[PDB]
């Protein structure tokens, strides 16, 4: 009870899986080379050629 | 209007422009546009021009 940080393997584990899920939802706003980063200001700005 | 060394700028802001009938005149030797279609310039709306 008093003496914390005993259990490490579950919360690495937890904290893994975290930081991995929000590292790939994050990647979602690169720009990746093109003019914006959002798909519909792409089809509500561009002509499709 | 003056010459290239010399090139008149001014800014266009706080009005509502119509460029559909500016682009339906045929006196323009020349009309290209990069990056917006002249078609859909009519409901973008911008900062200032």
């Amino acid at each position: 009870s008093s003496t914390a940080s005993a259990l490490g393997k579950l919360q690495d584990v937890v904290n893994q899986n975290a930081q991995a899920l929000n590292t790939l939802v994050k990647q979602l706003s690169s720009n990746f080379g093109a003019i914006s980063s959002v798909l519909n200001d792409i089809l509500s700005r561009l002509d499709p050629p | 209007f003056a010459s290239v060394y010399a090139w008149n700028r001014k800014r266009i802001s706080n009005c509502v422009a119509d460029y559909s009938v500016l682009y339906n005149s045929a006196s323009f030797s020349t009309f290209k546009c990069y990056g917006v279609s002249p078609t859909k310039l009519n409901d973008l709306c911008f900062t200032n021009v």
